């Protein structure tokens, strides 16, 4: 998606420290449709 | 130092203010002219009513005013302390400078006339 | 669109809000406030707050009742105030759901905007945590712990209350 | 700030435990007997390393041991099993307590069977200690270094020089 | 910021600028600050809740409990004002010019 | 009003005199501004007919003194070549002061505010070239 | 999602029930017929008129022990911590001030209405 | 005790709920100290595992930690198995 | 606090609840405590004069977590740029998204 | 008021300031204000009068919009921060709030309105403590921020302070609203020094307390409260007129009383950072405070006003109230100069 972007690198933290950090659902489920978006994000709390 | 104290153990290490201090001596005349306005606006005989109440004026203005003299004499220890050491540690931020005489220091001349 | 609603409660908050910031009647601002509770309970809860929604809802509701009898007895007219009723009331109206709305339709078109500060409108679900499976309510968990951390909180706010009935009672014996 | 370094698709490859719930309650209790090993290196791995990519290896013999662990009660215990964790299967709640018939049935199959002992309350809950040769460690944070202490005053504390020397003050 | 955070900084200064633009009733004001109280909760409890700042859940319940308090005691300002002068108008409460 | 001043104090004394004088206009019609939103609300008029009459009375008025003095200095600045002089600021300062009279119908007030205008345009100068801080920023 | 669904029914159903009454009957409207009830004659001033409370002061106290009842509520998940020493202690603290609250009222007749 | 008891035949009398009341109360107060079974519930609420039990790195010293749960070692539960 | 009777006493009146690092019921993490720990180690004893800037890198990647301000404008550039190829057809997504 | 109210009310006047000095967390900061709010307005209305309601009516509303700004700025340190210590805010907006909602309670201009009429409408013992232990809370909170505070807006505040509490003081003869605008004015030295010395600050809290408390204390000896009615006690008690002269003196600034120690050590810290247009000014402004001050001497001591036949029954009965600590307060309110270098204590 971001081949033709002129300054983009691909993969790049926004964190300085190089640790390992867990993804917020906005990485996770980034690109993909909102019915499993909407399962992982309120999946829990709407169930009964 | 410590945290919230009056008199850090450190301070033990100083003198502590002679009772005969000029200080002392002016916070006790002020314990002094208090038990005279007490007695003043009262109504009382001002020099002569109540001499124990007046006592207790002069003892207790005393006795707080040696402690402030004491804690006062710490902070500036303390003051000193921190700037000496402060001196030692950055002694290129204070430099000992070359002196030079008058005869060689120029200094121009502002005729009054 | 189920996606945004945290935004559309959001906006129904925002709209209650203006409801009784205009300041009709003490009447109908009541009912701004207790939609706002119930939204606002919704946003609560939407952010896993299930204990705290209801609370606020809960505590909410039986303010405004004592406020709708001190209404009727303090604060009525013969001809108590609708929105439409005032030209400063209707015009404050207006004014704060004109703003509302634009800030609403860009925010949405852009999926985000700048009104004074830069917000993100991806959808608030993007910064969820990702990674739960614990065998409590962690919310829960907190609030029980005013019992066993929060004894200096206990102290000051038991206290608080007893006073607040003290002072009351001062106040309102003329 | 730098790339993301993330394992490729076919390092991330296991053979994986399908089955549900309810068959993974049934079979807990001595899941957790027989593959402690395992899944105590993975987990003091995960809490040591902070790092799901540095515990890949661990999580893998992990999957490999519940296998393992199931190719056993197929061999063996099939029938009994099935009948338990299709009883705890019916439960809203999964409850243990409504199947203790099915229960004991498939308990005394895996201790003829298998010699397998169920733990006693509290059992599966022990902190244990695990033997490793995985080093601990050593800036698992990736902490930088630490800005260095102010430069501590000392020596003795002497009376300050010619008093507060505020203005004409003598003292 | 999240899009939430607009609204409910949103809410809480239309609020203000309710509680900050009287009109004559001064429970129309009181109720602003009921409602100034209701978002500093919601946004609050947010922030709290996103984070998993698990010991600050409590926070916004021991806000509400003050909140509960400036509002039982500006009722009961209101009540004297009231008996004071039969309205609860804010007009009448200005012989402190002089 | 931080980039008001600026650009004031961006463009050197005589050059671009016009564009001084939409400076100190814009921050004398910024000033007026202030005085009447402070005014209506604290002094309500009359009607609302009233209330846009006493702004656009002050409005006016503060821009008029902030035009006169800018522009005045300026002048001066060019015309007697000597853009670092204090006393420019004294003549755009009591200029200013003048015109504060003169919308005021009080000669009084317009000697009164020319001194202190004058002296007060003439001290600002001063500082400028100096450095004097006015909120100076803690240091010790 | 089912529960938003269940409210939506809930008052859907309510609404439409309000529409039918209100498009079904035969209406005849004038004006006695719709000016306000009291008992066959006419009511002597609004009735927006303001309608003295003469329980105030409980009212108010109600908003305080009501918020009482927002610290009570967590007790049950409190009872759960290792820190039962802690817990009991202020858990009691809690309701035994409330209950001096309560007595202070009561004795200085503050739940007795204005007469 | 006499004007105590004329005192307590008296509220009797008159306020019985009241008197329920704080007797209710004073025995919510007292009794938890007075009661053999506290200590449980101390160690009923601790023996609740809401956590995932980490292990510790096995240095070749911690004789009382058990290697497997089966093992000896470590904390036990039969006293609650009889409670 | 403008008098430490807390630090004299040797009493915790409310530093238990000033920090989302500390001590929690159940040790439920926060979101950013890896993150707050390592700020709050750096910038320990030495002063905020000197913190302000000595730990600044520890401060920024503090305030990304807190916000994720960045992470959203990241977001934000590859859904643009994947609303603008979808439409003129370049980009079509992959069978699991 | 039964008097072992009174004594509870009073005790959490003190616990709510109290908790506010000695907590770390934002939160029982702003517990700890609103306890205090919640103490304060009963001993406002503890005379029941219509001016007594107007004057807690206006109270409660500038206080309790107060305490919203500064929770409001507490949460955005929150979100900013992820911590409630406190001590300097990390955003500036938030900083914003919090000092516009510390000036509103400390009624420091343009925020003042509340402090002259509320402090009429309520007695001179109500009145003390609205102006000298109500100061303690805002300001104890305003030492820790500080290092985040903006320049530009507290130095605004203090001049706008003191401007407007001298001008404000011209125009009175009631002597509840001259000690509010005096307040108004003092506030301003204290905020004026706060960027560059907060030892200076609480110097001048501390002297001010004192003179204020000094000054309450001998309008409640003689239940007097406008200045007509305060001409009267050189036909009662003299030394009072005395007391009151040199306290006025002392408020003032003028050496040697110790009332110039807080001018003479501000100007010292701000000349020391390059401010000298600012001290310069302060102390010029301060000339109107003398002047309103210098007018009450008139008309107190160094004149002998009209009196009344009535007054003769005075003559007849000693004075009664409590006059607590007074002795000790006018002199130190008056002969504290010789000691200046004692400020050290309170670094
Ligand atoms: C984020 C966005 C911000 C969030 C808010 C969004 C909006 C949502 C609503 C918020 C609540 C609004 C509350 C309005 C209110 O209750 O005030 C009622 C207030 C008093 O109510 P009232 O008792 O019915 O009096 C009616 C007449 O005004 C009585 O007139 P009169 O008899 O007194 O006749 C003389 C009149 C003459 O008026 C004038 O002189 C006008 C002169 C203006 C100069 C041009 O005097 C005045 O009106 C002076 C006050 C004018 C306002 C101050 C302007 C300075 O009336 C008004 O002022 C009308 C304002 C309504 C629109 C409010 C717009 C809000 C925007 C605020 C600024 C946003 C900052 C960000
Ligand atoms: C708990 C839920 C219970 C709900 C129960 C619902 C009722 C179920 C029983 C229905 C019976 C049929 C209704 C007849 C009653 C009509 C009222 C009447 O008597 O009027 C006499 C009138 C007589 O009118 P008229 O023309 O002879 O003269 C009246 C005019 N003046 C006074 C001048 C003489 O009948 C009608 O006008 C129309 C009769 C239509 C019958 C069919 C009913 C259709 C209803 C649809 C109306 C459209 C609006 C939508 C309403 C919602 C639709 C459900
Ligand atoms: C070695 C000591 C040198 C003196 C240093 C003075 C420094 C200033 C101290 C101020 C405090 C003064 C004491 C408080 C006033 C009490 C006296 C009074 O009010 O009335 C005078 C009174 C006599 O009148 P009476 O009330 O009838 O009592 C009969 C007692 N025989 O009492 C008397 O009989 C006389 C008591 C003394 C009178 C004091 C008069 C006040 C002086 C104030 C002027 C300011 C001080 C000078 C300034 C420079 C300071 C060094
Ligand atoms: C381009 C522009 C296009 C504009 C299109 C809209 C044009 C509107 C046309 C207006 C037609 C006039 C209708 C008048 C009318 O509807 O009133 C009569 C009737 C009420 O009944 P009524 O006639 O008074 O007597 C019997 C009562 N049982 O009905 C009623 O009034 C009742 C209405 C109830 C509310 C429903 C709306
Ligand atoms: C020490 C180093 C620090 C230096 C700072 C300055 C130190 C002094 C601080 C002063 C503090 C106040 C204490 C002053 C004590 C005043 C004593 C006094 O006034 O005499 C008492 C007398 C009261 O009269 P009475 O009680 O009725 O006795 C019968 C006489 N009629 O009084 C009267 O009868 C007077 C009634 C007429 C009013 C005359 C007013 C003009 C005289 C004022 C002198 C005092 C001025 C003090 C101000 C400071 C001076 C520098
Ligand atoms: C009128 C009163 C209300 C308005 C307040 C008055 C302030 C305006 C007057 C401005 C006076 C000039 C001035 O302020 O100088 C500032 C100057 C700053 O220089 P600095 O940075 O400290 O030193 C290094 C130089 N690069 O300062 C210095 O360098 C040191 C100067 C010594 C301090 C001088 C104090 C100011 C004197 C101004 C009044 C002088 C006239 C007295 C009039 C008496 C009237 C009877
Ligand atoms: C150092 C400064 C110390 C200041 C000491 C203040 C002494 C004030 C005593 C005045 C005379 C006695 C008095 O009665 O004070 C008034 C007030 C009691 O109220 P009152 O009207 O007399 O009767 C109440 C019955 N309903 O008494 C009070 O309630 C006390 C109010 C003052 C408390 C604040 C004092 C200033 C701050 C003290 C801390 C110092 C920093
Ligand atoms: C106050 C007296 C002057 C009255 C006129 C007022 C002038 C204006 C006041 C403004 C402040 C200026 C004060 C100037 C003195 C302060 C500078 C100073 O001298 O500091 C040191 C001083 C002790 O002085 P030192 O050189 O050490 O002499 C030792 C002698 N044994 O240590 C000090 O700082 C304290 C000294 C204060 C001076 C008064 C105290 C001297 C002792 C007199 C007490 C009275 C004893 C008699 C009591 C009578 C009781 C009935
Ligand atoms: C009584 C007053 C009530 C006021 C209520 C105010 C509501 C505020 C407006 C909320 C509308 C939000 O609108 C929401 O935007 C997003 C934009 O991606 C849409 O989400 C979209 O995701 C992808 C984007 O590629 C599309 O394929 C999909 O068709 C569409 O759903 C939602 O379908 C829409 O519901
Ligand atoms: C009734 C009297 C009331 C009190 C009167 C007080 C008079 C005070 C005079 C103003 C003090 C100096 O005022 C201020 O000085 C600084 C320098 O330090 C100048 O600062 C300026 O310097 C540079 C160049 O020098 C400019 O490019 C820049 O725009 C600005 O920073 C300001 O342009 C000036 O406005
Ligand atoms: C107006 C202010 C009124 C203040 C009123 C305060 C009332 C407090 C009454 C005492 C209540 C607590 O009484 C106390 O409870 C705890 C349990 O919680 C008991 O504690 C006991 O059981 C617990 C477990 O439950 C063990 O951890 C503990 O080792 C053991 O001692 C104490 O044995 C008992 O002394
Ligand atoms: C910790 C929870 C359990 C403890 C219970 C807590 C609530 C305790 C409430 C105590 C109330 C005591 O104070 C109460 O004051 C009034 C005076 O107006 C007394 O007397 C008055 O009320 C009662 C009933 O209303 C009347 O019968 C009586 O004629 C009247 O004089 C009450 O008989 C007394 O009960
Ligand atoms: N100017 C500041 N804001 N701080 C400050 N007081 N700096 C001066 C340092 C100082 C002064 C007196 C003492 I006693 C001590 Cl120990 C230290």
């Amino acid at each position: 998606v971001m081949k033709d972007v002129p300054g983009w690198k691909v993969g790049e933290s926004v964190f300085h420290t190089t640790r390992w950090v867990t993804p917020m659902m906005g990485e996770l489920y980034g690109l993909r449709a909102s019915e499993e978006v909407l399962s992982a994000t309120y999946g829990f709390i709407w169930y009964t | 130092r410590a945290t919230f104290q009056f008199l850090p153990d450190e301070a033990r290490s100083l003198p502590p203010p002679k009772l005969t201090d000029p200080r002392l001596a002016f916070v006790g005349f002020l314990g002094y002219c208090s038990g005279l306005i007490d007695n003043a606006i009262r109504r009382r005989p001002v020099l002569l009513a109540g001499l124990h109440r007046q006592l207790l004026y002069i003892t207790s203005f005393v006795f707080v005013g040696y402690y402030l003299l004491k804690r006062q004499d710490y902070m500036y220890a303390v003051r000193d302390h921190d700037m000496f050491s402060y001196i030692k540690s950055h002694p290129e931020d204070f430099p000992e400078k070359d002196k030079k005489t008058y005869g060689e220091v120029f200094e121009e001349f502002h005729p009054v006339r | 669109m189920m996606l945004y609603i945290v935004f559309i409660l959001s906006v129904i908050f925002v709209m209650g809000f203006v409801g009784f910031s205009s300041k009709p009647s003490p009447i109908y601002g009541g009912l701004g406030l207790i939609v706002s509770g119930g939204v606002g309970c919704g946003i609560v809860l939407n952010f896993g707050g299930s204990f705290l929604g209801l609370m606020v809802f809960l505590i909410y509701l039986g303010g405004m009742m004592v406020v709708f009898g001190y209404t009727t007895a303090m604060a009525t007219e013969q001809y108590p105030e609708i929105w439409l009723s005032n030209k400063a009331v209707l015009g404050a109206f207006v004014t704060g759901l004109l703003m509302e709305f634009f800030m609403v339709y860009y925010v949405l078109k852009d999926k985000e905007v700048e009104v004074v500060f830069e917000f993100n409108g991806l959808g608030d679900w993007v910064i969820y945590d990702t990674g739960d499976s614990g065998f409590f309510s962690e919310e829960a968990m907190g609030i029980a712990a005013l019992y066993s951390y929060g004894t200096w909180l206990v102290i000051v706010t038991g206290w608080s209350l007893l006073i607040g009935v003290v002072v009351i009672m001062e106040i309102t014996r003329g | 700030p730098g790339i993301v370094e993330l394992p490729s698709l076919e390092d991330l490859k296991v053979q994986e435990v399908k089955v549900s719930s309810s068959v993974l309650k049934a079979a807990a209790h001595h899941y957790g007997a027989q593959c402690d090993k395992p899944n105590k290196e993975f987990m003091l791995c995960r809490w040591e390393e902070k790092d799901p990519r540095r515990c890949l290896e661990e999580g893998k013999l992990v999957n490999q041991c519940a296998l393992e662990f199931f190719r056993q009660i197929k061999r063996h215990c099939a029938e009994p099993f099935t009948e338990y964790w299709t009883c705890i299967d019916y439960s809203g709640l999964q409850l243990f307590r409504r199947c203790r018939k099915q229960q004991a049935q498939f308990d005394e199959c895996v201790l003829d069977k298998l010699g397998w002992v169920r733990p006693d309350l509290g059992d599966l809950s022990k902190v244990t200690k695990v033997k490793t040769d995985r080093p601990l460690p050593e800036n698992p944070y990736h902490s930088r270094a630490r800005p260095e202490p102010n430069p501590e005053v000392e020596g003795d504390l002497k009376p300050a020089r010619h008093g507060s020397r505020l203005f004409f003050w003598t003292m | 910021m999240s899009m939430v955070y607009m609204n409910i900084m949103m809410a809480f200064t239309v609020s203000l600028v309710g509680l900050l633009m009287y009109r004559s009733h001064l429970m129309s004001s009181l109720l602003c600050l009921e409602g100034m109280m209701l978002s500093l909760f919601v946004m609050a409890a947010l922030t709290i809740l996103n984070s998993h700042f698990t010991l600050a859940s409590m926070m916004p319940i021991i806000l509400l409990v003050f909140a509960a308090c400036e509002a039982a005691l500006g009722l009961s300002l209101l009540v004297m004002v009231s008996n004071t002068y039969g309205t609860d108008y804010v007009q009448n409460l200005n012989l402190l010019q002089c | 009003a931080k980039t008001v001043l600026r650009q004031y104090w961006d463009i050197p004394e005589g050059t671009e005199c016009h564009r001084k004088t939409y400076a100190t206009t814009s921050i004398g019609g910024a000033a007026g501004l202030v005085v009447s939103a402070y005014s209506v609300a604290l002094k309500t008029p009359t009607s609302f007919l009233e209330g846009v009459a006493r702004t656009g009375r002050y409005t006016f008025t503060a821009a008029a003194i902030g035009a006169i003095f800018g522009l005045t200095s300026c002048i001066s600045a060019q015309v007697r070549e000597k853009p670092d002089d204090p006393l420019n600021y004294l003549i755009g300062g009591c200029a200013g002061g003048l015109i504060l009279g003169a919308r005021t119908r009080s000669y009084g007030i317009g000697a009164a505010a020319c001194a202190y205008m004058g002296l007060t345009a003439a001290l600002v100068k001063m500082g400028q070239l100096e450095g004097w801080q006015v909120f100076a920023e803690p240091k010790v | 999602m089912n529960l938003m669904l269940a409210l939506l029914t809930n008052f859907t159903l309510a609404t439409l029930l309000v529409i039918i009454a209100f498009w079904l009957p035969q209406l005849n409207v004038y004006s006695e017929k719709t000016s306000p009830y009291e008992c066959g004659f006419d009511p002597m001033g609004s009735a927006r008129l303001p309608f003295s409370m003469k329980f105030f002061l409980v009212a108010i106290t109600f908003l305080l022990f009501d918020l009482e009842i927002a610290l009570l509520l967590p007790l049950p998940w409190a009872s759960q911590t290792a820190n039962l020493n802690t817990m009991l202690t202020m858990a009691l603290f809690l309701i035994i001030l409330l209950a001096v609250s309560l007595a202070y009222e009561w004795t200085q007749k503050g739940l007795e209405w204005t007469e | 005790a006499e004007r105590v008891a004329a005192f307590l035949k008296n509220v009797w009398a008159k306020e019985p709920v009241l008197v329920a009341s704080f007797a209710i109360a004073g025995l919510a107060v007292i009794l938890p100290t007075l009661s053999p079974y506290t200590k449980y519930s101390l160690m009923i609420n601790r023996a609740t595992p809401y956590n995932y039990p980490v292990p510790l790195r096995d240095d070749g010293n911690m004789p009382d930690v058990p290697s497997h749960p089966q093992d000896p070692q470590g904390p036990s539960l039969e006293w609650l198995k009889r409670l | 606090p403008f008098f430490d009777v807390q630090k004299r006493l040797g009493v915790d009146l409310d530093r238990w609840m000033t920090i989302q690092s500390a001590e929690q019921p159940h040790k439920i993490p926060s979101r950013c405590h890896a993150f707050e720990k390592e700020w709050i180690e750096c910038a320990h004893g030495i002063g905020s004069i000197r913190a302000e800037k000595e730990c600044k890198i520890e401060f920024e990647d503090f305030r990304e977590c807190l916000l994720r301000q960045k992470t959203m404008k990241r977001l934000h550039a590859i859904r643009r740029q994947r609303e603008k190829l979808i439409k003129e057809g370049k980009y079509t997504p992959p069978p699991h998204h | 008021m039964n008097p072992i109210i009174f004594i509870i009310i009073l005790l959490t006047i003190m616990l709510g300031t109290i908790i506010v000095m000695i907590s770390s967390h934002w939160l029982l900061v702003w517990i700890g204000f609103e306890m205090n709010m919640l103490a304060i307005i009963p001993i406002m209305m503890k005379n029941h009068n219509p001016r007594a309601t107007e004057a807690s009516t206006k109270y409660f509303l500038t206080q309790s919009t107060a305490s919203m700004l500064l929770m409001m700025a507490v949460i955005i340190n929150l979100m900013f921060s992820g911590q409630w210590t406190v001590m300097k805010l990390f955003n500036p907006m938030a900083s914003m709030l919090m000092t516009m909602a510390l000036a509103m309670k400390l009624g420091m201009a343009p925020f003042h309105f509340w402090v002259p009429e509320v402090t009429q409408g309520i007695p001179l013992s109500s009145g003390l403590i609205l102006l000298t232990w109500q100061k303690l809370a805002p300001m104890s909170v305003l030492y820790q921020i500080f290092p985040s505070i903006n320049l530009n807006l507290i130095l605004t505040l203090s001049v706008l302070s003191i401007l407007i509490g001298g001008w404000g003081g011209l125009n009175q003869t009631q002597l509840r609203k001259i000690m509010a605008y005096s307040s108004i004015a003092h506030m301003g030295w204290m905020t004026a020094v706060l960027p560059y010395n907060p030892t200076m600050t609480l110097l001048n809290l501390i002297i001010y307390i004192i003179m204020t408390s000094t000054m309450f204390t001998m309008f409640m000896a003689n239940s007097t409260t406008t200045t007509l009615s305060l001409s009267h006690t050189w036909n009662k008690t003299p030394i009072m007129t005395v007391l009151i002269l040199a306290t006025l003196l002392s408020m003032g600034g003028l050496p040697p009383l110790s009332g110039f120690m807080p001018k003479w050590m501000i100007i010292q810290e701000m000349t020391k950072n390059n401010s000298i247009i600012l001290p310069t000014f302060m102390a010029i402004t301060a000339l109107l405070n003398l002047y309103f001050y210098m007018r009450l001497t008139y008309s107190t001591t160094l004149t002998m006003f009209p009196s009344t036949n009535n007054m003769k029954m005075k003559w007849q009965f000693p004075l009664m109230k409590k006059m607590t600590f007074l002795p000790t307060m006018v002199v130190l309110s008056t002969m504290m100069l010789p000691l200046t270098p004692m400020l050290s204590v309170l670094e």
